[PDB]
RNA sequence: CACCUCGAUGUCGGCUCGUCGCAUCCUGGGGCUGUAGUCGGUCCCAAGGGUUGGGCUGUUCGCCCAUUAAAGCGGCACGCGAGCUGGGUUCAGAACGUCGUGAGACAGUUCGGUCCCUAUCCGUCGCGGGCGUUGGAAAUUUGAGAGGAGCUGUCCUUAGUACGAGAGGACCGGGAUGGACUUACCGCUGGUGUACCAGUUGUUCUGCCAAGGGCAUUGCUGGGUAGCUAUGUAGGGAAGGGAUAAACGCUGAAAGCAUCUAAGUGUGAAGCCCACCUCAAGAUGAGAUUUCCCAUUUCUUUAAGAAAGUAAGACCCCUGAGAGAUGAUCAGGUAGAUAGGUUGGAAGUGGAAGGCUAGUGAUAGUUGGAGCGGACCAAUACUAAUCGGUCGAGGACUUAACC
RNA sequence: GUAGCGAAAUUCCUUGUCGGGUAAGUUCCGACCCGCACGAAAGGCGUAACGAUUUGGGCACUGUCUCAACGAGAGACUCGG
RNA sequence: CUCGUUAAGGAACUCGGCAAAAUGACCCCGUAACUUCGGGAGAAGGGGUGCUGACUUCGGUCAGCCGCAGUGAAUAGGCCC
């Protein structure tokens, strides 16, 4: 497998070797850097730790500089691990350019969703509003909590709370174009996240 | 609805843990030495960042 | 976005206009946090017009200002009655002709007694 | 976005003049239709000396809609009325001459005779 | 957005004239059957342009056979070979959505010659 | 039967939310057939998911219309009224029929008729603080374990092949596209957009003209930025394993044969454990890795001692949003673009004011896609994030190769 | 028990039968009359106008609904009393 | 909770069009069955309404102008069977 991680920019609207539009999301992938390589004999599993976005040193800290110093790079902001990849191909200090991907390949995209805040059950779970006339006093509410006999409410009864902030994949997307000069990927379709938010791109698990 | 049961002194005092108030941002004014909230004019001398006000 | 100040749209517009007029008059004012943080941008966008000086800007500012009386800078008896508009266009534009912004500063002060309202002083220069 | 109890004009000489959607076909809980979607309907207003007459239950095809159609290239068609064509079990029409324009979306759904009989196909 | 413009600059197009809402325009819209490619001329009045850069779309209204038709296109398609302006109408608006309710002699735009 | 409930027991139906069982409606597997093929009938296994919208009636039911792959049966106080309705229930009014000598009643019907509660505890959904995890801290993580999702039609091909005298009409396999459901998102379509723009009515105000302000639901009307968003866009439930159900067995004996079983061994389902996604080390059984600070002062004591300044670091405080009820999270704090403003632009509005020309004037044209321009973009330290303070380690014992 | 009315504010059986209206109508309209249990001042049959009367149908209209979405303001929310 | 907008549809909601929406002022035209000849009836249904000059014999009228829209906002019937 493979992958990178990058920053969401925004949406566009693109023509692909024909007049057929493709809506597109822009991911800026300033070249990721390997920092650590984990193996079974020391760490329990094969994996590779990666950093994306350079901090200022005043924002970083000593024990992070010490972790970056092996690869001989600058303090990174977002740090993540990639699993189920070849370790003989990758080394500490290696820079992962966007050239790794080929326009057209199928891809999976993780991101943290836009915070919607403390929301009701209707918006949070698609529940239906009660009637708004005919004497109804039941408009935006989640309904009964359950039967009588348990004398208790069953779990996963869906209610109001924080909507958003969750980690979400989108599978079976497609890479539309690459710009290594600009370090940009164009991905067919919407993806989870606010702008200036982290995204992880990976080769598809299903494909 | 109605309590159905009086709460105990214990259960009261266990609610009252986080009802306490904190007071914060106090430092000393470099001019007069008396204490002021940070990012606030010293009410005694009026100075802020070494300039009368 | 922008603040609301517990007032309706018209009410907050009128309160901003009144406070900005009073501020242009007095060159210094006591307010709360939020009112000040909005009046900041407001007065600075008025002094921009003051610097531009054209009649177009004069009318864009008369759209906003309450036509209060800033000062009777008298010489003989009562002649020189000066409005806040005249003050904006003949004292303050010439004052901040050279700054590229930053026509006010905010100073946090004692909270108010009756509310614990955090109080603030805005001042030119 | 054509629903049950939604009324439609008729775009052929079959005999009908106004139509009311009984149900949409396709699936179990389809609550909506657009161009190329077949309809089951009544006849609320018919031409007097018409084959198709008042009260008859009949299938139909939506040919133009206000909530219109979309193309791959972002080109979208829309209309100022919702109209339909009455058909038999086969995709062929009951009448013989279609009025007004028609969307291109029907050629994929194999209403080719209607596409031909229509004067303008957008 | 700067990056967006930099990316989309190449697929932006320059054969477009600076037309408006209110003005009549013919679109040489090419349609694709897989076996053939046919251009057809869709004439109409422009009710709106809207968008920025490459998200710019415009709609064109027509009255074919008593049925008002309304066709939106992206401005920067390769599947629109030419956009011929043929009248420069005068309106006091940008969105001519009032035309949907009118029919004919009231839906007529006043030409300028400029 | 009257054991519980008459110092309250709320009565049916519907709505919102669902959950469970399997005696399975569909999908899935299989045996038998009076199963030629398509359709089927019946029985065994299977509860993973799904199991429609309307007319009539207060109705459950039921009838009908029209679809569906299918329109399951039941339980959960005939689920759910401190969650909703109150149509139906003879509360009080009135009336028809009928009964009664009558006051009144129903062996019937009809019109109308007050549904109180600020959630203490558990419970549920979410968010924090404290402490712990045996020196203090910053990050990344395995993953026990939990949850979520689990559906399905139509068409094409194989093939008008097999089947069948014909009619009609296939398994198995590979493709195309939908439905409902759902995860995310706003570039497209549209919606909203109450500190955007323009037009416009009345009155009043800025002394008057002009230009503008206020009030009239944002005065009304026409648009519309960001953001929020579905009806809009993209995606999803894909292949595949392992062990099994029913069934099929292979070899094989008890029982010289036979036999799927007793040992031995194997096919075998939408089901189970994985595989897909998410949460997850409070998993007190508190894990693992990388990196950083180091092993100071005094007093008391052989004390895993006490306070009292600190390192790494964190916090207070402040500017704020991609976050947000408050906490929190995140971005920053002049080692600076965090916000405001300024300058540029963009969207959006749609041709500003002042002039001039023409015109009787209304008004039109030109200066000039002008001017305005909230939250959008990029620069720019002009203002504000000043000064500063607080907390926070020096690391127990036993035994293992010197451990 | 007459005229007149009649599944009716009266008809249980009964969602009576037939017709109309609807795709579909236990309601409604019109006829029939096996009037459980109409009927003549406890008035019968009819009746223009009238009715915050009851009932059903239609047109327009719309967030009633499909299926919810956004905005504003008061409260809820944080702080002070 | 009180308000405001809404794509497409438009009562499919519901016990039931409850509530909301729509109509709403003035001028002119025109107005059915039925009828106790009085009414029904503001039936219904339509059109017009702003500004500036000429024109009347003072209201009509003509021409031109502007807007999506002229009782431009507020106040004023939903109708029919
Ligand atoms: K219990
Ligand atoms: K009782
Ligand atoms: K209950
Ligand atoms: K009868
Ligand atoms: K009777
Ligand atoms: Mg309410
Ligand atoms: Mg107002
Ligand atoms: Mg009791
Ligand atoms: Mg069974
Ligand atoms: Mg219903
Ligand atoms: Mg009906
Ligand atoms: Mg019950
Ligand atoms: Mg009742
Ligand atoms: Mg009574
Ligand atoms: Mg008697
Ligand atoms: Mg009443
Ligand atoms: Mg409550
Ligand atoms: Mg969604
Ligand atoms: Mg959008
Ligand atoms: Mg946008
Ligand atoms: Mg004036
Ligand atoms: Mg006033
Ligand atoms: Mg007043
Ligand atoms: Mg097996
Ligand atoms: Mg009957
Ligand atoms: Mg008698
Ligand atoms: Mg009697
Ligand atoms: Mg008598
Ligand atoms: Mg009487
Ligand atoms: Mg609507
Ligand atoms: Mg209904
Ligand atoms: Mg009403
Ligand atoms: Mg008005
Ligand atoms: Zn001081």
């Amino acid at each position: 497998t493979k992958g990178i991680l990058g920053k969401k920019v925004g949406m566009t609207q693109i023509f692909t070797e024909s007049g057929e539009l493709i809506p597109v999301t822009v991911v800026e992938a300033t070249p990721n850097v390997v920092l650590q390589v984990k193996t079974v004999e020391t760490d329990g599993y094969e994996a590779i730790q990666v950093g994306y976005q350079d901090k200022r040193e005043v924002l970083s800290n000593k024990p992070a500089k010490g972790h970056v110093a092996k690869a001989n790079t600058a303090p990174k902001r977002f740090i993540k691990e990639f699993k189920n990849v070849e370790l003989g191909e990758y080394e500490v200090g290696k820079e992962i350019k966007v050239d790794v991907f080929q326009a057209g390949d199928v891809v999976d995209v993780t991101g943290t969703t836009k915070g919607k805040g403390f929301q009701g059950a209707i918006k949070r779970h698609g529940q239906s509003r009660g009637p708004m006339s005919h004497g109804s006093r039941y408009h935006r509410r989640p309904g009964s909590m359950g039967p009588v006999a348990p004398n208790r409410v069953f779990k996963n009864k869906r209610l109001a709370g924080r909507m958003g902030g969750d980690r979400v994949t989108i599978q079976n997307l497609e890479v539309v174009k690459v710009d290594v000069e600009r370090n940009v990927i164009l991905i067919k379709g919407n993806i989870p996240g606010a702008k200036k938010s982290l995204i992880t791109i990976k080769s598809a698990v299903k494909a | 609805a109605v309590p159905a049961r009086r709460t105990s002194k214990a259960k009261k005092a266990k609610r009252r843990t986080h009802y306490k108030l904190t007071i914060k941002g106090l430092n000393a004014c470099s001019n007069c030495g008396e204490m002021k909230k940070s990012h606030h004019v010293c009410p005694a001398c009026g100075h802020y960042d070494g300039k009368d006000v | 976005s922008y603040r609301k100040l517990g007032r309706t749209s018209s009410q907050r517009k009128a309160m901003l206009r009144d406070i900005t007029t009073d501020l242009i008059i007095n060159e210094r004012i006591v307010t709360t946090e939020a009112r000040a943080k909005e009046v900041r941008s407001t007065v600075e966008k008025m002094i921009t017009l003051g610097k531009r000086g054209d009649l177009h800007a004069r009318r864009q500012a008369a759209t906003f200002v309450r036509n209060e009386v800033a000062s009777v800078r008298e010489e003989d008896e009562s002649i020189v009655v000066e409005s806040a508009l005249q003050k904006l266009f003949n004292d303050l534009g010439p004052r901040f002709a050279e700054r590229q912004g930053g026509y006010t500063r905010i100073l946090k002060t004692e909270p108010r007694r009756g509310d614990a309202a955090p109080m603030v002083v805005i001042e030119f220069v | 976005m054509i629903q049950q109890e939604s009324r439609l004009r008729v775009a052929d000489n079959s005999g009908a003049r106004e139509i009311l959607t009984i149900k949409v076909l396709g699936g179990s809980g389809r609550k909506t239709a657009n161009i190329g979607d077949v309809i089951v309907a009544t006849v609320k207003q018919a031409t007097p000396g018409g084959v198709v007459k008042k009260g008859e239950v009949v299938k139909a095809v939506i040919v133009r809609t206000k909530s219109g159609a979309r193309r791959a290239d972002g080109s979208y068609i829309k209309f100022d009325e919702n109209a339909a064509v009455i058909i038999r079990d086969d995709k062929s029409p009951r009448g013989t001459r279609i009025f007004g324009p028609v969307a291109r979306e029907l050629r994929e759904n194999n209403f080719m005779k209607i596409v031909s009989l229509a004067p303008e196909v957008l | 957005n700067p990056l967006i413009q930099e990316l989309t600059q190449e697929q932006l197009r320059t054969d477009i004239p600076a037309f408006r809402p209110g003005d009549t325009v013919r679109v040489h819209a090419k349609v694709v059957e897989g076996t053939r490619e046919r251009i057809q001329l869709f004439e109409g009045v422009v009710i709106k342009r809207r968008g920025a850069g490459i998200s710019e779309t415009y709609t064109v209204r027509k009255v074919s056979n008593g049925v008002g038709v309304e066709r939106t296109f992206p401005l920067h398609t390769p599947r629109v070979a030419q956009i011929e302006v043929v009248r420069y109408g005068k309106v006091r608006r940008a969105k001519l959505y009032y035309l949907r309710a009118l029919h004919g002699k009231a839906a007529r735009i006043k030409e300028i010659r400029r």
